């Protein structure tokens, strides 16, 4: 119920875990962003952080989108 | 020679725990018995940054539920008939290595707590007082049932899911 | 006087457990009841290296499968309410000598394994804990029961069979 | 007044009883229900060198087969859900004076062989573990059964037949 | 008001009741169904030194055959698969007062001796092992069967007939 | 809408359960089948001051005579082959709340006899032992048979009869 | 066989209920009284406390006669 | 290929069956033998949203209807001589699925109530006791007998009738 | 006896059912309305309570008439 | 077979009981003491025993004869 | 010596049997009384691959109908008044081996299916309740009537011939 | 009514046998080929699996034809 | 099968417990001899071990014969 | 599947052994490295193992072949 709040937050830790891990992801895709924005998020905030450090280490490139995701949203 | 990984999903789950390599954040296994589960972790802490540090694998279920609560962590001297020391724990040898608790489902609400505590804090006591101990050790959960389910019917903590569900892995049987 | 053996495929039997002397790797005999078997046990050990030592036979049907791991290994105080002190075992009273398990298909998955553990690295624990005993003993198990096939129906662990497996002795009724 | 033995066979009986006197070597009496077997043990007894000293009798069928191999030796604690001490024995109870077994037939194989061993040791130990009392008592088996025969239907131990079968007293009908 | 007694042989019975008055020996009642057996047990223990004190009377068809000899009684912890506590007795709750045991016939060999052994010792243990405690109880048989014949049938001890047959009466239809 | 009655006697009838509201003494309910009786039990309880509370109602016909005294009551351990908890009991479902039991005639004589202690000491045990519950139930008794007759045939206990005919209703075909 | 107990006891219990169910009700009319002596009460004493518990429930006024007994003896 | 329906009033009665689809209300099926009765229940599931869950179809007849109410539902322990453990059910087995009962009129008017009580609530004990499992079963009852006529006959329960009658289908022969 | 509730209580359940198995069915037609009214209903509310959770499965447009009900009614 | 013991236990008994339950019971009068000798006494010196102590309680005054006793024996 | 074979259409059907040899199909002999089925049945058996295996002949007419599906497969512990433990079967007897069902026409309707079941699946199910054993039986059905006929009788289930009908051989007298 | 079925199932079938009982048996005859055809198969699909699972075992060579046919159909 | 056995090991055993229960008995006399070797011996060395215990208990002279044999062997 | 192993590894068992329980024991023979070769080794590496320890114990000469190979495979 705070929509708004996804896409920042999101951001944020994929900031986070892109430093911790050393990657060079900076950020999700259109089509990824979207995927983030319907998940029900029950765990809310702290599932996002999960779902978002493992995309981060999953991640491949500098981008995420529904591939990295749908493994798990 | 070598191991075994041939089938897509698992030629998969092979990366995934490569990828995963560099990380820390606990690790939760599913998949029916047999299906290669212990032989994921083993091969995820193979992998990890500590391999060659030890492996402290315990089947959860291979301990009467009132005997965890006293082994996994350890024991403050006479709180129980009969103490030789306060007693070591399996956190403690798994300190700097990898934890691999076999069967989470089987937990005692009070352990599955209490762990929670330890994978957030890193700090434990040996039964009743306070923390006086430094473990570093890397959680991996594997349990065969659905822990989902268990989170409806009560007998599985879910901020104990969640916390262990960063990275989660399903083995297909 | 002397003992029986006249029949070739005993005439046989015999030798090969006079060859088998000089060793020490377990030893699996099979027969139906009353053909012999723990008769060869004894004259294995009478014949090993090790005669004048102690022969710690124990049937593991004749203690209920709850208190088998309790007393072929031995307890740590105070894991089980009532210990007058952590228990001994038949492992260690056969310490530097032979122990012949009778009837082994009838051992628990959980000392199955737990033997195996101890038919390999040699050393035990009581209970929860670690290892803190050294124990020399020679296995010697006999069973009347067809071994592989009960491999097929997992109330035997298979690596436990090759491991007795080593030398193997088969008394025809 | 006194008590009664006067047809030949008896008048004989009563004598073999006399001689028995300055021994201890177990005694076998058998003749159907009634015939004055438990009434020669007694009497043996009255006779033996150890008449003052107690007289252990204990019906063989007045317990459930499984509680004997419980109250005929001992129990060492905790082996059996619910100890309030490691329990006594008849056989300690009856230790420097005679045990009459009545009903011997009943005795179930694990016992037929627990006995044996205490016949010629003399020591025995509450479950498992060790021997760590000793007894000193007259075995007086009585029983309505033929022994012989039980033999042939493997329901009794012959060498424990034997071992009681030193002295052999039968009460004609 | 009160109660009622007028025919000679009553007007007589109860009398002797009065007399028995300063006594203890055990009373034996016997008279066809409904003749008032249980009415006089009643008013003997009315009568007696102990009218005070309890009186447990307890219905020897009132209870399965298999369960008497364990609530007469009592019975001595972990002998019989689930135990809350050594069960106490009818024997005990009827300690220092009378316990009418009703239509004796129906006592099981076993019990029949059992109370012979109380009747005389005084002293009971609940099950295997020996007396620890301490029961002064009255004891009030009353029957509808022909204890006599009974006895030729073997159905019934004598001996704890007579024992019982210290003081006999009879109510006539 | 509503419910039915509008015949003299029944317009009657109602009233006597609505004058009976304020009271807990057994009720005796009798007429033919399907004449309302189960309907008036149910609206006498919904009348009593403990509508709210429960009503349970058990067919004494619905149950084989040999359980009905391990239903109605409860079970206290090991006392009957198999005893997976001491049993509860309607009686203590029905504890606080009317306990309507529905064609009394069909009573043992042993349970006849168990409720009336219950009618008047409102305690009861589980078997045999003591009591060590306590319930607050109102006996509803309701049978189609003539219960007078009964008496005469010995079938019915009369004492029971006059215990729950404190109150008495009759529903006319 | 003590009809000078009936009346007395009837009346004990009579008191007893009256209190137990707050009941305005005083005592038996003489017509009541008359039956309650007639009938032969086989449950004796305990039958009588039981039809005047019920009678005493069943009670509308102040007194009690044929009408109510009747219903029972 | 396919299965076979072409005459107008089966035409229909399939789709019939197509509508129900997205339902779960019991169903009344009724036609002569052989009519395809039971082929339509099979196809009702095959439609309907559980297609892919078990189908537990029971005669009703093919069970002497003093053990109906033993296996459709299930059996709470030692309430019948020998139980080896409390009986399973039809009904928990079918649990998730479809329970086809045929012949309904078969039915002994306990079961009709005791399935009429599980129609409703959903809920059943295995025998005396309470319910405390959970089962989610979709009735479909199939009858070649006139349930009508029966209920004047008092040989079937009504207001069972009305709801298995939520839907009904009736075969033409 | 109640011929003035048959059609509102029908028109409950028309609700319940169309809502349960998300159908588009709005109510019954006269003729329709009609039939519900003159059937005797012997199994009364529980009878009509069923009669139309099967027509509202049955209901094919957005009405039911003498057509699904006369299957049954 | 020893009617010499019977009247010498009888009056052991006698002795034990008149003195165990208080009594003022000094002994069996003649036509008691044959009785006593002609019984049977299957139980023997037990049943003896009892019949006495049983005889000594039923006594009223000084002695026991054919009455008390027939009683029993 | 030998057996008799040597008439041409005979001379033919050893042969059949011979090929049948490496077969387990099912095989359904018919001719009339005395030509030889039977002896044919025990050929087939002591040719095909299982002739040292048993041969569990039992003729269908030798039991009366409502004992025969009790003793054909085996029977679920009290189901029917008096049960000494669940009955063993012929099918299981028959286990690995020939089980020559002689008379086939002779089979209830209920065991013609319940045979039926067990030709395809091979599991069976002692009474009510689920298949717990495996068997391994060659089905051999000899009957003097002719099948055809009995199936527009309806006394015979067709499915059942077709699936015994694998292999047919008709003895002519 | 599938006349165009039995040729190509009982081919399906010789095959499964054949590889069944390790016979050399590599198909039927055209004078077999017909007479499986002409026959009317009451078991249908079920009775044609029998007739030559039976006929596969029964076979002698590497065809079969109206010979161990005949024998059934 | 060692009767060259039976005559020396007896002789040892009477000589053990003669002297064990401290009984004068010195040996056996022919005819007895004779019985010993006769006997079968199925308990072998043991059974003759306790057939002569209790032969020197049984024992009344210096000697053992036929007589306190026979009671057993 | 890597039959290029049984007949190195045996060897190296062989050597392990032979050396272990100082058995003269030089190698296999053809007959016998035939036998290693053509077993399925279920056990594989670890059977081989047992089955030498095994053979290089019954070993009497200086080598070993179908003798006491067979005995186990
Ligand atoms: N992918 C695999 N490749 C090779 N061996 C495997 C593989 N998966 C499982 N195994 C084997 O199967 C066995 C079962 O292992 P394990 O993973 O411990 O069971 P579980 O998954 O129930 O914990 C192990 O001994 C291992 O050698
Ligand atoms: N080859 C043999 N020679 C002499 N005695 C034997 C021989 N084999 C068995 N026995 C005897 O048979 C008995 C059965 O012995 P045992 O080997 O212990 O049975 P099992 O083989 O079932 O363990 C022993 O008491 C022993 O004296
Ligand atoms: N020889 C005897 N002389 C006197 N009494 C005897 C004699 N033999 C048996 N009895 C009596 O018979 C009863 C039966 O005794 P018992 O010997 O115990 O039976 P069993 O021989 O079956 O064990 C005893 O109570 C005893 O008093
Ligand atoms: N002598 C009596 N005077 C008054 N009531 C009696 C008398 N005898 C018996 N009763 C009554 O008869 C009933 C039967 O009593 P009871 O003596 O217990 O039967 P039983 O003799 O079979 O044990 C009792 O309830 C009691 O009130
Ligand atoms: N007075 C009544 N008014 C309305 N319905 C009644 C009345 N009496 C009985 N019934 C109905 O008749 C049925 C029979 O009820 P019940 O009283 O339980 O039978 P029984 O009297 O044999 O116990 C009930 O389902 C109830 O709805
Ligand atoms: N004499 C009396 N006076 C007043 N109330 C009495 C009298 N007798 C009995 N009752 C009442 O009647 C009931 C009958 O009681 P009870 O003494 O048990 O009768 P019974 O004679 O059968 O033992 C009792 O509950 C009591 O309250
Ligand atoms: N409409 C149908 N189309 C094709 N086969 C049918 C049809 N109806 C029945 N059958 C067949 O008839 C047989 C009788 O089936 P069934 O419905 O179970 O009988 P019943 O109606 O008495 O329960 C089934 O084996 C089935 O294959
Ligand atoms: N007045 C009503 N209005 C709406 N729905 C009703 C009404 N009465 C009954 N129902 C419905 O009809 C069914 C009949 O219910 P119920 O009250 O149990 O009938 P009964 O009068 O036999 O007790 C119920 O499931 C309920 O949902
Ligand atoms: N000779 C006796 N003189 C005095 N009292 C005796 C005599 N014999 C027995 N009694 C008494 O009679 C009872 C019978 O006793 P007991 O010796 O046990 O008999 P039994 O011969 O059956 O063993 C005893 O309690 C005792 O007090
Ligand atoms: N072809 C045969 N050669 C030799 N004996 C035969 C032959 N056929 C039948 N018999 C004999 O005839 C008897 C009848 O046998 P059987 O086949 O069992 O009867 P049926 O055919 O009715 O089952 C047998 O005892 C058998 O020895
Ligand atoms: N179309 C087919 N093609 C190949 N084999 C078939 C075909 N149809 C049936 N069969 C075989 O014939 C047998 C008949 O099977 P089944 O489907 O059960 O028949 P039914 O139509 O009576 O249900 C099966 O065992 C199957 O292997
Ligand atoms: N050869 C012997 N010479 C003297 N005494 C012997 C001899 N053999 C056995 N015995 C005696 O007989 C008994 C039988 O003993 P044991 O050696 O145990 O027999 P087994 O052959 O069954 O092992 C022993 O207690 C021993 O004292």
């Amino acid at each position: 119920e705070r929509k708004e709040d996804i896409i920042p937050l999101a951001n944020h830790f994929l900031k986070k875990f892109s430093r911790k891990y050393a990657k060079e992801v900076e950020g999700f895709t259109k089509s990824a962003q979207e995927l983030l924005l319907s998940y029900p998020w029950y765990g809310n905030v702290r599932e996002l952080k999960n779902v978002i450090e493992r995309a981060v280490l999953f991640s491949e490139g500098k981008f995420i989108d529904r591939g990295e995701l749908s493994c798990l949203v | 020679e070598e191991y075994v990984f041939e089938s897509p999903k698992m030629k998969e789950i092979l990366e995934k725990i490569k990828k995963i390599s560099c990380a820390e954040c606990p690790v939760l296994i599913t998949g029916e018995s047999g299906v290669g589960k212990e032989v994921v972790a083993r091969l995820i802490h193979k992998l990890s940054d500590r391999s060659k540090e030890p492996f402290v694998a315990l089947n959860v279920a291979s301990i009467p539920r009132d005997i965890f609560e006293a082994e996994l962590f350890g024991y403050e001297k006479g709180a129980f008939t009969g103490a030789v020391s306060s007693k070591e724990g399996f956190f403690e040898l798994a300190d700097g290595g990898t934890l691999f608790l076999d069967e989470i489902g089987e937990l005692s609400l009070e352990a599955q707590a209490k762990l929670l505590r330890v994978i957030e804090s890193g700090k434990f006591y040996r039964l009743g007082g306070r923390k006086e101990i430094e473990v570093n050790v890397r959680i991996l959960a594997a349990t065969n049932r659905n822990i989902k389910e268990l989170v409806k019917e009560g007998k599985f903590r879910e901020d104990l899911y969640y916390r262990l569900g960063v990275i989660e892995i399903e083995i297909p049987p």
